[PDB]
């Protein structure tokens, strides 16, 4: 029903149409769970060269 | 004028950047050496098509765009390409060893590696803005990289450029075209790392897109070259009124403000028509009122769920073509007397239209027909959450026996940040059901 | 993207060399080392298993290993004998005597630092080495003892690599001596801690083919290994040759293996095929599918029905088509559902190559990750107790420097093994 | 040979249909949680249609309408006609309702109350059954449920002999294509206690349901008359038919229900499809003006019955979909 915001130029036109109305983490905390994870990967291989070693 | 800058992530990502840019410089009347006899102002200019492109004294027009991947071999045919002349190699970042389809790969292992060199490379295009305004990042979900180092990004940019804006184009996994298993995992794990530092995402099932190459394009068995191109098209559409002069969506912000109430909830289903056949011999071109009804066809959603048994947040129509106001609104009235198209009760019952008059331009030789009048509309309908459901009931399958679990925690990632994302995406879907019902 | 080949004992470098005398041709090397094909997709991922040596020749990255000269000798000497890098040939004098203790632990523990030498010398030319493989029996003593020696010994250097085998298992049916299953046995303990893939190749399986399907009386290890060579190229064919398959060895590993001890394969090839007996009748896609689920074209001894798929891989060679492919592989699921895990989901995926391989117009390799293999496990550990309650034959071993506890072990991680494959098939 | 799952053994009338489809031995059924099929049983709350048509190569069913609850709950079916245009508030074959929140549209019911003060007009509604709002609005406080409000029809049609109320059932299939499939066979639950129109606390004589009964048995066997007798009766004491006294007007309703929502439900273009039998209860007044009561989505059939409607179910919804290698239905057209 109700046309509102028309604007139009060469390109085209855009409008709104109405029909009924209504009724994060630091650089540190990143950097510091990626190093976490690093060293977890560097403990599972420790225990695999120390297993390996055996 | 606002600048913004395109992030392609992992092969999906890659691959889908090549369409979009492709068909962008098609549009823009750009050629594949980067010149563009249209543009007068040369070596510069406050043009809107300058929003995705920055210009040298040369004449050339660069994409403002950045490739990365962790494995070679896709980008390789960026630097070789039909548009190698297009690029800047500073702007193509390859690793060595992929992501193996695993997120804690892309993610922490070799994530870490290369996150920074990335971040440089995206802060050597943001110094040649005048005023960015955020960045469009294409990844898949289902990749290790796509998925992995696509969060790990998404985090670092919202530390490094704080009040920018962040839109995603995701593509959705499906087993259809995918030869891996672990997906589900992925997904879950991406979207529940990066849910907050995303403003707005446009998630595409490769599910629908194969299946409307084989209704409509009547291909047999759709290629990623024949998914992208049509990929491309929606993009585009979405992407139109950024890089052309109007009056709607003409900044990220705005994709916000107009389809995305609640920040959580960002997520809008995209639906596009006509798709027609190039090999379609005889067509009669369809109406303003015939393109608009197939808007509400689940057949031409980017994603398939009923939006009849949802509820909608936010609703724009984007036309291609001969469109006027007129033959819109008399579209609009008869198809609300015909379908069921409930709103939230705290929200007007309304559309956004915009309308550019140039139609939608067609890759040469491609499946695309070239027609008189598209339309693409993008509607935040609850009902998109069966996307999620699907996916968190392949997530439980699996890991309630923790299949596959061996594989991320050997790349140092604990087993208890599946749960922690499964936990997100279980209030994510409780989120859509209190809007929903 | 390069994978160093390891071949060791008798078994392996036999079996080695007819896999490099198969993929050779289809990638148009000759026996020289020089390309000769029409097509270039012979070429644009031949760098995987080939280093391009000086003066344009192509020269496979692969590794002979043998503790006696015999068969290396015959290698040497075989078809595509000079193909090989002689640097690449590592051998000793001695032999191993079918002992995997003397492969493991004494004459091959000689050799090993010198093989290992070479493994070196080809990896740091790789540009991104994507992983190791291995081709060895179970049954002997160098490529089970020695090979497994090996093996670990690359995981201490290289421990982020993928490590894969193809492993032949022994048979009362194909037997050489009564040790097989101790020698089996003391493998298997080892490839569950240090492989990520182990297609499991029971000689069983293959006598069987070569008996009731093919209908030869008597079958030689040669007509053995006709089967192994095209199950070899078929379950490569995705990696040496491009497609929409973007993956590596990592890659491949991740979506096939949900439990990281069971990755014990299933190998099977569709149509089979006796040697010099050439094909005339191309078969219909439905009937590669059907044949390629068959029990009967299993390479591993095990009835599937007795277990379910936890994944499964299919790649179809040749020129078909591709939605066939798909109806057709998404009919088997359909109708047997129960023998796929429903805990995880689209276990079952397929890929396409245009080229075939030679004789046939177009073929299907199947990979079959299913819970089914512990009756080959089962059926060695009869074997095995079946001497070791009496301690039998076990003097071979003492002698060598080895204790009985060290077989009661190796048994339990089997029979361990066992429990394992049978927990998923109640799931 | 296709495939099929069970997840409501609860149903009498699927256990049936189940049952059936095994005995051709072109139907094999599968676990509660494998996907990989092709009809779906489902359950009756929280059915997941969100997961159905999204197996490659897989053409999938499932046994309900998504969306259907809103005819077939009592709350939701007075919204839904008065809400409608294509029902409207005018409608002539539902009594008038009324939607109450316990402690909504209650001063709206008053209205019509305020005015039933008129006298000789007969006033009593039900949730029970009561005269005064007083104490109908009081007890709806009680349990703490949504209840609707309804207009009780005073004047019933009563069986000879007995003086006897009934409710009429009828099976209604809706296939994948949205035919309306009408059961021919339907059945009257009557009562077997006289109808005691003084007052309406002993309510064996005012409900009619199977199991409140559970004189029972006295005129016909379980208390359920079929339409052959029924219809006997009406040309016999009323010199009329079934098809043409009720009957007409029991189709046009059924039709009228289902074609307003057929927009919201239908899976003509969908991913997946969909087919749902339901329950329609009936009454008649003593001028043989036919009212609708409610809807059931889940409805449970006669013994007798059992029998050749499962197996029409499994030949018009089933198999019309899933092909195998005069009838008992009557087609509402639209
Ligand atoms: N639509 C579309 N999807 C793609 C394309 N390429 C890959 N995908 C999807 O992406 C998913 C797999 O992730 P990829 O993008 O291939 O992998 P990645 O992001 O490079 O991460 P890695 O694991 O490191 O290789 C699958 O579900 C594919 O269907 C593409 O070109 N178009
Ligand atoms: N407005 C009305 N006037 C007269 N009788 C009515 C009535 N509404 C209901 N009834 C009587 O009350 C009985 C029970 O009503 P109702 O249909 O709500 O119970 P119900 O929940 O059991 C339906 P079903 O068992 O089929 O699911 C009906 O059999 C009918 O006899
Ligand atoms: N398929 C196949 N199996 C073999 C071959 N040679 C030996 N075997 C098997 O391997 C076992 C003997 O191992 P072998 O390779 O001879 O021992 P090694 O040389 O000391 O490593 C027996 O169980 C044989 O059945 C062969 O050429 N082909
Ligand atoms: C992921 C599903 N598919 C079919 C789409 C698939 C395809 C190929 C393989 N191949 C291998 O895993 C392998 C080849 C060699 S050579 C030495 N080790 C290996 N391992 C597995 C699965
Ligand atoms: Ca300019
Ligand atoms: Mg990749
Ligand atoms: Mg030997
Ligand atoms: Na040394």
């Amino acid at each position: 029903m109700e046309v509102i915001e028309l604007n139009k130029c060469t390109s085209g036109q855009s409008f709104e149409v109405i029909l009924k109305p209504p009724s994060d983490p630091s650089l540190e905390e990143i950097q510091k769970k990626l190093e976490a994870a690093e060293e977890r990967r560097k403990y599972q291989e420790a225990e695999l060269l120390k297993h390996l070693a055996e | 004028m606002r600048e913004c800058i395109s992030i392609h992530v992992g092969q999906a990502g890659v691959q889908i950047g090549n369409a979009c840019w492709e068909l962008y410089c098609l549009e823009h009347g750009i050629q594949p050496d980067g010149q563009m006899p249209s543009d007068k102002t040369i070596g510069g200019g406050d043009d809107s098509f300058n929003t995705f492109f920055s210009e040298t004294g040369a004449g050339k027009h660069v994409p403002r765009a950045v490739f990365v991947d962790l494995e070679p071999t896709v980008i390789d045919e960026v630097r070789t390409g039909t548009y190698r002349q297009l690029f800047h190699p500073e702007q193509l970042i390859t690793g060595k060893e992929d992501a193996a389809n695993n997120y804690a790969r892309g993610h922490y292992t070799i994530g870490k590696e290369i996150i920074d060199l990335v971040l440089d490379r995206i802060r050597k295009l943001a110094d040649q803005c005048t005023g960015l305004q955020g960045f469009l990042v294409f990844h898949s979900f289902g990749g290790g990289t796509g998925s992995g180092f696509t969060s790990l990004l998404m985090e670092r940019l919202s530390v490094d450029y704080g009040k920018k804006s962040k839109l995603e184009f995701s593509i959705y996994p499906a087993p259809q075209v995918s030869t891996a298993v672990v997906e589900p995992y992925n997904s879950i794990l991406t979207t529940h790392t990066t849910l907050e530092h995303s403003d707005c995402a446009f998630m595409v099932d490769n599910e629908a897109i194969y299946d409307i190459c084989r209704r409509n394009l009547d291909i047999e068995r759709p290629t990623y070259t024949n998914l992208n191109r049509l990929i491309s098209q929606i993009v585009s559409s979405i992407t139109a009124s950024l890089r052309f002069d109007g009056a709607l969506n003409v900044d990220l912000t705005e994709f916000q403000t107009n389809l995305v109430p609640y920040p959580r909830i960002h997520f809008p289903l995209a639906t596009y028509a006509p798709v027609i056949s190039a090999e379609k011999a005889y067509h009669e071109q369809l109406s303003v009122a015939e393109i608009t009804n197939a808007c509400f066809e689940p057949a031409n959603q980017m994603v398939k769920c009923d939006p009849r048994h949802g509820k909608y947040m936010a609703c724009c129509l984007l036309y291609r073509g001969d469109v006027v106001p007129k033959d819109v609104n008399a579209a609009i009235a008869t198809i609300k007397t015909k379908r069921s198209i409930q709103f939230v009760d705290w929200c007007p019952t309304g559309f956004k239209v915009g309308i550019n008059y140039q139609p939608p331009t067609v890759v040469p030789g491609g499946d695309l027909a070239k027609v008189q009048r598209a339309v693409c509309m993008l509607s935040n309908t609850t009902a998109i959450a069966e996307a999620w459901a699907r996916l968190d009931h392949k997530f439980d399958l699996m890991y309630a026996k923790r299949a596959f679990v061996h594989w991320y925690v050997g790349e140092g990632m604990e087993e208890g940040e599946f749960s922690e994302a499964r936990e997100d995406m279980a209030a994510l879907e409780k989120d859509y059901e209190e809007v929903g019902v | 993207r390069e994978i160093v080949h390891i071949q060791a004992g008798q078994c392996g470098n036999q079996i080695g060399a007819k896999f490099w005398e198969v993929i050779s041709d289809e990638h148009g090397i000759d026996p020289t080392g020089s390309y000769h094909g029409d097509s270039d997709l012979q070429l644009e991922r031949i760098n995987v298993y080939y280093n391009e040596a000086t003066g344009n020749k192509y020269v496979p990255r692969a590794i002979l290993v043998d503790l006696e000269p015999g068969t290396m000798d015959s290698v040497r000497s075989g078809p595509f004998g000079q193909i090989f890098r002689p640097d690449n040939f590592v051998f000793g004098q001695s032999g191993a005597g079918n002992n995997w203790a003397k492969g493991h632990y004494t004459e091959g523990a000689e050799l090993v630092d010198s093989v290992l030498d070479v493994v070196r010398k080809e990896s740091e030319s790789c540009d991104c080495l994507q992983g190791f493989q291995l081709t060895h029996s179970l049954g002997g003593g160098t490529g089970s003892g020695m090979g497994t020696l090996l093996i670990s010994k690359i995981r201490e250097e290289y421990p982020d690599r993928i490590m894969n085998t193809f492993s032949v298992m022994p048979s009362p049916k194909v037997s050489d001596t009564v040790v097989e299953p101790y020698n089996a046995t003391l493998s298997v303990h080892q490839l569950v801690e240090n492989t990520d893939e182990t297609y499991c190749i029971d000689n069983e399986a293959l006598y069987d083919i070569c008996f009731r399907t093919l209908k030869l009386t008597t079958p030689t290890y040669g007509d053995l290994n006709h089967l192994v060579s095209a199950t070899m190229s078929g379950v490569t064919t995705c990696l040496r040759f491009p497609g929409q398959l973007n993956a590596d060895l990592r890659k491949l590993a991740v979506n096939m293996v949900p439990f990281p001890r069971l990755h014990f394969f299933m190998p099977g090839f569709a149509p089979l095929t006796s040697r010099g007996s050439q094909q005339y009748r191309a078969l219909t896609v439905p009937e590669l599918t059907q044949q390629m689920f068959d029990s009967k074209n299993m390479m591993a001894a095990c009835d599937p029905r007795h277990g379910r798929y936890l994944t499964v891989a299919a790649i179809f060679r040749g020129r078909m088509s591709m939605k066939e492919v798909d109806e057709q592989m998404l009919n088997v699921q359909n109708k047997n559902s129960s023998y796929f895990v429903e805990w995880i989901p689209n276990n079952v995926k397929t890929a396409v190559c245009d080229i075939p391989p030679r004789g046939l117009k177009m073929s299907a390799t199947f990979i079959g990750n299913s819970t089914a293999i512990q009756e080959l496990f089962k059926r060695i550990s009869e074997q095995f107790t079946a001497m070791f309650r009496r301690k039998a034959f076990l003097h071979w071993y003492t002698g060598e420097g080895m204790d009985e506890m060290e077989f009661t072990e190796a048994e339990s991680n089997m029979n361990d093994l066992v429990s394992e494959y049978q927990q998923y098939q109640d799931a | 040979m296709y495939t099929f799952v069970v997840r409501d053994e609860n149903s009498s009338v699927y256990a049936e249909v189940s049952r059936l489809l095994l005995a051709t031995g072109q139907w094999k059924r599968l676990r509660k949680d494998n996907p990989r099929f092709n009809l779906m049983l489902g359950e009756r709350n929280r059915l997941p249609f969100g997961r159905l048509g999204h197996e490659p190569g897989l053409v999938q069913l499932v046994n309900y309408y998504r969306g259907a609850d809103k005819l077939c709950r009592k709350a939701s079916l007075v919204k839904l006609i008065k809400t409608s245009p294509e029902l409207s508030e005018s409608c002539t074959w539902f009594p008038e309702s009324y939607v109450i929140y316990p402690t909504d549209e209650r001063e709206v019911f008053l209205a019509a109350y305020n005015r039933r003060r008129e006298g000789r007009e007969g006033n009593v509604w039900i949730a029970l059954i009561s005269s005064e709002a007083s104490e109908l609005l009081d007890f709806i406080d009680e349990q703490g449920q949504v209840h609707v409000i309804q207009k009780y029809l005073e004047k019933p049609l009563l069986l000879e002999p007995g003086h006897r109320k009934f409710d009429i059932r009828s099976w209604v299939l809706v296939d994948h294509l949205y035919n309306i499939y009408l059961y021919r066979e339907g059945v009257l639950r009557t009562s077997s206690e006289p109808y005691n129109s003084a007052n309406f606390q002993d309510k064996t004589c005012h409900l009619t349901n199977h199991c409140i009964q559970k004189n029972y048995g006295r005129y016909e066997e379980g208390n359920e008359m079929f339409f052959e007798e029924f219809n006997q009766y009406l040309m016999d004491a009323l010199n009329t038919t079934l098809e043409n006294s009720i009957l007409l007007q029991i189709k046009h309703i059924i039709r009228s229900c289902l074609m307003c929502i057929e927009p919201a439900i239908s899976t003509k273009h969908l991913h997946y499809q969909s087919f749902q039998l339901f329950g329609f209860d009936f009454m008649v007044d003593e001028e043989l003006k036919v009212w609708l009561i409610e809807v059931n989505g889940a409805p449970a059939c006669a013994q007798k019955l059992y029998a050749e409607l499962c197996q029409g179910i499994v030949d018009v919804a089933i198999s019309s979909v899933f092909p195998l290698a005069t009838s008992i239905f009557i087609k509402l057209h639209h």
